[PDB]
DNA sequence: TGAAAGTACTTGAGCTTAGACA
RNA sequence: AAAGACCAGGC
DNA sequence: CTCAAGTACTTACGCCTGGTCATT
């Protein structure tokens, strides 16, 4: 079965979408768990958003998973613990001797004027989660977990992978900008170098992962229903090989 | 409408010819008396065709006008296309 | 088409406030005593002071004098009327002040060019 | 090395590709001609091609000489890899081998790269065949269900299920499309001198009459003045018919479809009765005239003695009567055909019988027949249309059928009235006055500087005219805004549209009030530079205390001003007109056809304008644009501008174009029925659920078309 | 034309106007920092963007085996015979089929267009 | 399959030698169902631990210890999509990686290594599902496949010398698609490698035989290059129905 | 510029008088073919701060059959016509006792203006026409065929001949540009004569609703 | 891993005022 | 076996 | 109260052959 190659950065341009140039990375973590968590980084065409865009085409924004609508890229970068704009630009822009790309990223910095703290950026993201947390701390925790675990898991998942995530997101924004300059050709979907083939191995692996997970869920259910007595527990009657078979 | 002031084509349409031939053939195959003389004709369709060529089919075609009126044309009154 | 009214409103409201209080400021000065300007008391071109038209007339006069000391025309008495007529033609052909000044400067070059072409500046 | 100049309307890449394609196509055509010239008479490929059983000349060319260029999506083989077609080729190789031109032929065998490129080329045809069929079938179903109840009633008026009149007579002439053939009027086109020489029957000669007419009839023709009067009346009526034809048929298209073939039965009468052209005829010309006049009465499409019925009959049979009087003319009978009297009577009888046979039979299901006759060619039509580009084939037919509010390529052809039609400079002037040219299209670069005092001129080159301009009684004394917006105008784009800074500054003033300072460099320079400031100061008042919060600091206010100028300045032309093309047409439909002083039809090559994007109202209102011939391919704006009958005609034209582009022919009555059923209720009714179910037909009629339960709920 | 950064919070400096002295000032809005603006220009827009590609062209491109190379045009600096050539290789480059040559041989890295 | 988008269905330049061009089903599935080429091999997957360990042992720099000011001139290093760091000498790194894959010490022959010179990226893929085909290796203008290899393969029986030993000798290399982007191939050695009117001199790989681009069903066609490509497709789809 | 507006006024007046002639109103032959120079001399060249103020450009015409009904063409000076303008202009309308008049708007009308326009049907009828729509004669376009307004007797004869009820005829909405051109109200029938390449001439009747 | 479009709904906005004569 | 889905294939 | 500018439904060839599978 054909499918898009995972963990790599692609840039596509839709004819009628509100995004002029869209960069996405279908990311999976070593195929160990979860199907895929994919992230979009796009540029808001040319039509005015009320009060800021009056230039050659800018306002890079992000679409995080489990977030209903768009989030500014600089706010996401600040949510990773990077406060100063120069560090964010260093992660995004690798050489400051090129002024045009800096001019294009400028209004994305302009949007994130209001959000200047890491914690307030995390609250900004968390208030835009699947369900808004009642308290500030719950939203902070939810946003931190989304940023750390589900958003771009292939670069890293555990704690201090924040710097690696920031570098990879900067690379994403850099590729999107390079597409905006036209210095890089738009990626072709039909290019077979961007496609992977799921043979018997990967397909049976995807099947067996969920099947064994369901087996473990049933074992846990049986164990919970049999432990309330407190008598004992035996595995042989707790396992239904019928599930996998 | 009345026999006077009839306005349709005096030619009989191919649809009228087809339906009148089918109806006459069915009647003939259901023991109706034949009008034209038959020379060893056991097939009702050819009998009906010969009847049409002789203008002896005892059928009048009621041509419905779009306004709800109608006009009665005998097969003999209509002139055969062939 | 929706943004046209939006931009019009935004521009007009953001530059109207720039005008500040007391927006009357007209004080149309009449021709003082001897302005060599046909229909000098004309308000057709807004913010076109009479002294500005006199300055343009003097610039045209200097251009015609430079042409005079390159082609040896008759005298200055007719050149005064020549400059007045050129200024009046430019004024009629102009509708706004900056365009009038631009047309005045455009004629001056043509003249100087003809003086460089050594030929008299004809009509 | 950049010696290739760009053809107007095309980028350098487009012109280079056009040149390469022209070279390769010319090479392939030359090789094919050389190969076909080398085939012997015994060659079986040639034997099959000349017979037309199967194959074609290009087939022999591909087999023997050269397969030819392979195209994907109407273009040369793309760069699937990084700036290279296949890894075997170097990057950025635009040569014929690298981009898919197959030098070898099928007999010689393709090289592996050529084999893969040919596989790609054939994949295009395979995909088109597999994918267009569904949409063509859906189009046929929609057309059928729209027309399925349209029928010819017994009064020959074509009516739908609700008895609403679609056409007064089927095909506007009342006759079926099976018996008609192509015929030439032979009266439309002939020079007035030739028309008179051919159709007058000059009886004064007294030698031609002896040669062509029998000796007995010559004295009868000459002596009686009533004969001459009737003949002159016949010629006058024929001249009036000539004028009517020239009104009906511009462009001088003499090929028309008519029920019975006059020349063929004239020839049949010659052969049946053994007519000898070498001998004088015994046919009296007055007998010919009277026979024609009597025959015209018995060819009845609309029966009735009412003046309305008489006029309807005359209009329905006008073209055929004109052709009959042209072909059955007395002079033509006496000179060319030489028919005898009995032969002429038999010919009249045959004409009457065949015309009566050709009349459409009441009860004929014309709606479904027209819908199928329209949908059948759509199956053989290509889904793809690939320097004006217009959608053709199945997508264009879909756009016309649905009347899409936004067609993919809406174009508007424009004709010029005066000298601009012939002269190229005025045509370019109209081109520039029609094409939308905003400020961005003409300026090279723009920048916002800081000039605290105008005399400072932080930019050096602007010192001269700046110190020229600010040395007058101006508003320099007050707080002239220190923020300067400086724009640079591209000389090439400046002179291409024949624009000047006076026009641009006038537009700036009109759009932004007199409170905006604009200063420019009166050309004759090196940088068509224009300087603009935002002068307001405060009319020489006291500083500024407690300024309003939304002051919009002049730097970012100049930002908004510059953006608005660069985006919505509309310096010239009309909006929604992206690009206007200009060329001299070579096809007669776009050429100017006039009637000379000799009455002949001559075609004049005049410049015409094709636009990307349509605004019919303003283009028609524009000076020197021909208001009569200007038209657009999209239908909605024609409905909103010119009316519903203009929509009928334009939709018929668009359908005819999209059908006959490939060379196919469909009889006119089906197109007329489709356009009439679409333009029947007074509005543009779409052939789709919204418009077929919008009619006031029966609920069971609608429930068979795409709605079912919804229509039954409403009922 | 470019972007200048603060030195206290390392944020972006936006142009401000010094009313009292009438000089262009770059004032960060995150803090109170203000600095003198040397260039006196803020924004430059080359919409026709007559940009030079050789400034965007890297020298290691000469190491590409997939690129064509000719000995016809030598290096201006080192005079090496063999040089790799390629087209613009850039989108939105208007209409340009011109050739951008890169000199081969190690440590040269010279580039020129003709 | 109901989708009318005709773009994905088209035969791509990217499918050369990778998927059979002629063979494809007919109907709504044209182009969307593809059968493998004769020489095409699918990457099975490998843990990218030894490659990362070698990269760490081969200098380079991680992302945590990197200075953002010195990353512009350096070339980024990607392993299975994840960004591991940068390297300042891409040429020698790529040469050593190629040598190691040729001799199969640390990098298995399945792993693909790509150097995008214009964009300064280096991508190393150990992922499963990548499609790859073997290709001969060219050094200078001569093949690495010599007479002795063919002599030993002629006696392949009772020799214990097979395709694996040929690959382990650094003669043949498995090149996937996005590495085929950075490769330059020669059709046949006896024609495109020898000196002629100069077209290319930097050939790095040569195809085994061009007929290997065809699939199982399209390989049985005699003289398939003399046929119209749609007819080759028809014969390919029809040979599955041939009776025997 | 100013000459552009002069040409606009001349073209609008020419099209308006052609429209009035097509509706059976007495229009002098010289007025129909009026050169730009002749109009410029008659109405005084530049309209901006000049002789023609868009007033006295108004046209009063009389119907051929009866000179009493007449018709009197309109030219509001404002870019957008309001209630007060049409109110005083209807005061003129009642002072002259005529019934039929037009409306030549520069850009558009307020919704209240349109509602007041439709308010009285029998007392006075007024038709609103955009400035742009009058810059060309749509009836002269090659696509638009000849339209003839049928009298009630002709409509009755047509219905009796074909035995059709009124709604069985083809329709044309009153908002059609050609229908507006002839000032046709709902219930009238327009006779349409167009050439055909099969019969030579075809007459179509379109009921207006 | 990548419809596309036409139609039926809502929802927000949003525009000088003053009394006498009239 | 019944209708449901899926798949492959012919024109 | 009342106009243009966002959110929901609704549909995408014609048959024809067969084989397999889970529910019933
Ligand atoms: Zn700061
Ligand atoms: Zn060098």
């Amino acid at each position: 079965q054909e499918k898009m190659a995972t963990n790599t950065v692609y840039v596509f341009a839709k004819k009628d979408s509100k995004y002029a140039y869209t960069g996405e990375c279908r990311s999976c973590l070593e195929n160990s768990s979860r199907p895929t968590s994919t992230i979009w980084v796009s540029m808001l065409a040319r039509g005015g958003q009320g009060a800021k865009k009056s230039a050659i085409g800018q306002r890079i924004v992000a679409t995080l998973p489990y977030i209903k609508q768009e989030v500014p890229i600089i706010i996401v970068f600040r949510a990773l613990g990077f406060v100063s704009d120069r560090d964010i630009l260093e992660h995004i822009i690798y050489d400051f001797e090129d002024p045009e790309m800096m001019e294009m990223v400028k209004p994305s910095l302009d949007e994130a004027f209001v959000i200047q703290e890491q914690n307030v950026a995390l609250n900004f993201i968390g208030s835009r989660g699947a369900k808004p947390g009642v308290t500030k701390e719950k939203r902070i925790k939810y946003a931190k977990e989304v940023l750390q675990k589900e958003m771009l898991p292939h670069v890293g998942v555990s704690d201090f992978c924040e710097t690696k995530k920031a570098y990879f997101l900067g690379y994403m924004v850099h590729r999107l900008l390079l597409a905006a300059l036209g210095r890089r050709e738009l990626d072709d979907r039909d290019h077979y170098g961007n496609k992977r083939l799921d043979l018997a191995g990967p397909l049976l692996a995807f099947l067996f992962r969920g099947m064994f997970k369901n087996l473990l869920k049933e074992v846990r259910i049986y164990a919970q229903k049999f432990i309330d007595r407190g008598k004992d527990f035996n595995l042989e009657l707790a396992i239904k090989t019928r599930i996998i078979s | 409408q009345a026999n006077q002031k009839r306005i349709t084509t005096p030619y009989m349409t191919k649809y009228e010819r087809a339906r009148v031939l089918g109806t006459r053939a069915l009647q003939i195959a259901m023991c109706a008396p034949v009008m034209v003389e038959l020379e060893g004709e056991t097939d009702p369709l050819l009998i009906a065709m010969k009847e049409l060529k002789a203008r002896k089919i005892p059928i009048i075609i009621r041509r419905y006008l779009p306004d709800g009126s109608y006009e009665d044309w005998g097969v003999d009154e209509l002139i055969i296309t062939d | 088409e929706a943004h046209k009214r939006e931009w019009n409103l935004f521009y007009q409201k953001q530059m109207q406030l720039r005008k500040g209080k007391d927006p009357k400021i007209e004080e149309f000065v009449p021709p003082d005593e001897n302005c060599p300007l046909k229909e000098a008391s004309s308000r057709r071109i807004p913010r076109l002071t009479v002294k500005a038209r006199e300055h343009c007339l003097r610039l045209l006069e200097e251009a015609l004098s430079s042409n005079r000391q390159s082609t040896r025309t008759a005298d200055e008495a007719d050149l005064r009327a020549k400059a007045v007529e050129l200024e009046h033609e430019t004024f009629r052909n102009a509708k706004v002040a900056n365009l009038y000044k631009a047309s005045v400067l455009k004629k001056v070059a043509d003249i100087h060019r003809a003086s460089k072409d050594g030929q008299p500046y004809d009509m | 090395n950049n010696e290739l100049e760009p053809t107007p309307g095309n980028t350098l890449r487009q012109t280079f590709e056009n040149q390469v394609n022209r070279i390769l196509n010319d090479a392939r055509d030359k090789t094919g001609s050389s190969a076909q010239k080398s085939l012997s008479e015994y060659n079986n490929f040639k034997s099959m091609v000349v017979s037309g059983a199967k194959g074609s000349k290009i087939n022999i060319s591909q087999v023997i000489a050269v397969v030819g260029q392979q195209n994907v999506e109407g273009k040369r083989i793309p760069f699937g890899f990084k700036h290279r077609t296949l890894p075997h080729f170097i990057k950025d190789d635009y040569g014929p081998e690298s981009r898919g031109f197959v030098e070898n032929s099928y007999l010689a065998g393709l090289t592996p790269t050529e084999f893969f490129f040919h596989a790609m080329g054939g994949r295009e045809g395979l995909i088109d065949t597999a994918v267009k069929t569904a949409e063509t079938g859906y189009i046929q179903r929609r057309l059928i269900k729209s027309m399925e109840s349209v029928m010819v009633k017994y009064d020959a008026t074509v009516r739908n299920s609700i008895n609403q009149v679609v056409q007064l007579r089927y095909g506007e002439d009342g006759l079926a499309g099976e018996s008609v053939e192509f015929q030439n009027l032979a009266t439309l086109k002939p020079s007035n001198k030739a028309f008179e020489k051919k159709f007058r029957f000059d009886y004064t000669n007294e030698r031609a009459l002896r040669r062509t007419l029998q000796e007995d009839l010559v004295k009868d023709v000459l002596s009686n003045a009533h004969i001459q009067n009737e003949l002159e009346r016949e010629f006058e009526r024929m001249r009036e018919d000539r004028e009517v034809l020239r009104v009906i048929f511009p462009t001088g298209d003499s090929k028309v479809v008519l029920p019975c073939n006059l020349l063929r039965m004239i020839w049949n009468a010659q052969k049946i009765f053994h007519i000898n052209p070498r001998l004088p005829s015994d046919l009296h010309p007055i007998k010919v005239v009277e026979g024609v006049k009597e025959l015209s009465k018995k060819l009845v499409i609309v029966n009735g003695d009412d003046p309305l019925s008489r006029q309807a009959q005359e209009n329905a049979t006008l073209l055929f009567n004109i052709h009959l009087r042209s072909t059955l003319c007395s002079r033509r009978m006496a000179e060319e055909f030489r028919l005898s009297g009995e032969a002429f009577d038999w010919l009249l009888g045959e004409i009457e019988s065949k015309f009566n046979q050709a009349i459409a039979h009441p009860g004929e299901m014309v709606g479904a027949l027209a819908a199928q006759s329209l949908g059948e060619p759509a199956t053989q039509m290509t889904l793809n249309t690939f320097a004006k580009n217009v959608t053709l084939g199945v997508p264009r037919l879909k756009e016309l059928i649905n009347i899409s509010k936004k067609p993919k390529t809406p174009s508007l052809t424009v004709f010029l009235l005066g000298q601009s039609a012939r002269d190229a400079e005025r045509a370019k002037d109209i081109l520039c006055r029609l094409e939308h040219t905003t400020l961005r299209k003409v300026t090279a670069n723009t920048a916002i500087y800081y000039d605290p005092n105008p005399q400072s001129t932080v930019v050096a080159e602007d010192q001269e005219w700046v110190n020229v301009y600010y040395e007058m009684p101006d508003f320099d004394v007050a707080r002239i805004s220190p923020w300067l917006l400086r724009v640079e105008l591209d000389r090439k784009h400046m002179t291409d549209r024949k624009l000047t800074m006076e026009q641009i500054a006038e537009k700036i003033n009109a759009g932004f009030g007199d409170d905006l300072n604009c200063i420019f460099n009166d050309d004759n320079a090196e940088k068509l530079v224009l300087r603009i400031r935002i002068m307001n100061s405060d009319e020489n008042k006291m500083q500024e205390e407690e300024e309003v919060v939304d002051k919009m600091d002049d730097d970012v206010f100049l930002r908004c001003i510059e953006s608005n100028m660069l985006t919505d300045m509309t310096l010239q032309g009309i909006e929604q007109i992206s690009k206007v093309y200009m060329h001299l047409p070579q096809t007669d439909n776009k050429k100017k056809i006039i009637i000379t002083e000799d009455g002949e039809f001559k075609a004049l090559q005049e410049w015409i304008l094709e636009t990307d994007g349509v605004s019919l109202m303003r283009v028609l209102s524009e000076k020197d644009v021909d208001p009569v011939r200007t038209t657009s391919n999209d239908i909605v704006e024609i409905f909103t501008v010119l009316g519903i009958e203009a929509v009928r005609k334009a939709l018929e034209r668009e359908l005819y174009h999209v059908i006959s582009f490939d060379g196919s022919y469909v009889n006119y009555r089906h197109l007329a029925l489709l356009c009439d059923t679409m333009t029947c209720r007074g509005h543009l009714m779409a052939i789709t659920r919204h418009g077929v179910n919008r009619q006031d037909t029966g609920p069971l009629m609608k429930c068979s078309f795409e709605e079912t339960v919804d229509v039954l709920m409403e009922a | 034309v470019g972007i200048r950064f603060c030195q206290e919070c390392n944020n972006m400096l936006y142009p401000k106007e010094d009313k009292e002295n009438r000089i262009l000032l770059y004032a960060c809005r995150n803090c109170d920092y203000q600095q003198e603006a040397d260039n006196s220009c803020i924004y430059v827009n080359k919409i026709t963007h007559e940009v030079d590609e050789l400034t965007q062209i890297i020298a290691d491109v000469s190491q590409d085996p997939t690129l064509p190379r000719t000995e016809d045009h030598p290096c201006q600096k080192c005079g090496h015979k063999e040089a790799v050539f390629f087209q613009s290789h850039s989108a939105r480059a208007e209409d340009a089929m011109r050739l951008y040559y890169v000199c081969t041989a190690p440590h040269c890295g010279h580039r020129w267009t003709e | 399959r109901d989708g009318k988008l005709a773009k994905p269905r088209q035969l791509h330049n990217t499918l050369w030698g990778m998927v059979c061009p002629a063979e494809t089903p007919e109907g709504h599935a044209v182009g969307l169902v593809k059968n493998l080429a004769l020489m095409a091999y699918i990457s099975v997957g490998s843990q990218p631990s030894p490659i990362l360990e070698f990269l760490e042992e081969w200098s380079m720099e991680n992302l945590e210890e990197i200075s953002p000011a010195a990353i512009a001139d350096a070339t980024k290093i990607f392993v299975n999509g994840c960004w591991v760091g940068i390297h300042k000498d891409p040429e020698q790194l790529m040469n050593t990686l190629r040598k190691l894959r040729r001799q199969m010490d640390i990098i298995v022959s399945e792993v693909s290594m790509i150097r995008d010179i214009r964009e300064r990226e280096i991508r190393i893929y150990t992922d499963a599902g990548r499609i790859c085909r073997p290709l001969l290796i060219v050094e200078k203008q001569k093949l690495l496949l010599k007479k002795r290899h063919i002599d030993q393969l002629k006696e392949r029986e009772y020799n214990n010398y097979s395709w694996q030993d040929l690959v382990a000798s650094g003669v043949v290399e498995y090149i996937d698609t996005l590495e085929e982007e950075t490769v330059m191939l020669a059709m046949t050695p006896d024609d495109l490698q020898e000196k002629e009117v100069a077209y290319c001199s930097t050939y790095t790989h040569c195809e085994i035989h061009p007929s290997m681009i065809l699939g199982v069903c399209a390989s049985i066609i005699p003289f398939p290059d003399h046929n119209q490509s749609p007819r080759n497709t028809y014969q390919s789809a029809m040979g599955k129905q041939a009776m025997g | 510029d100013d000459e552009e507006e002069t040409y606009r006024l001349w073209k609008i007046r020419k099209t308006i008088m052609q429209l009035c002639h097509d509706r059976g109103y007495l229009v002098t032959q010289d007025e129909l073919d009026q050169t730009l120079e002749e109009f410029k001399a008659q109405f005084g060249d530049k309209p901006s701060e000049g002789r023609p103020r868009r007033t006295d450009l108004t046209v009063l015409v009389a119907h051929n059959d009866d000179p009493t009904d007449q018709m009197f063409v309109f030219f509001p000076e404002e870019p957008k016509v309001g209630i007060k303008t049409i109110k005083v202009y209807c005061q003129r309308m009642q002072e002259e006792n005529i019934t039929r008049a037009l409306i030549v708007v520069q850009q558009g009308m307020t919704p209240s203006a349109k509602q007041s326009l439709v308010d009285m049907a029998p007392k006075y009828i007024l038709e609103q026409f955009l400035q742009q729509e009058l810059l060309i004669n749509i009836t002269e376009h090659e696509l638009v065929p000849e339209h003839v307004v049928m009298t009630k007797e002709e409509v009755t004869e047509l219905l009796a001949r074909y035995k059709l009820r009124e709604n069985q005829l083809p329709r044309i909405q009153a908002g059609d540009p050609v229908a507006r051109y002839f000032g046709i109200k709902r219930g009238q029938v327009v006779k349409i004569i167009r050439p055909s390449e099969t019969a030579g001439r075809y007459i179509t009747y379109r009921l207006v609703q």
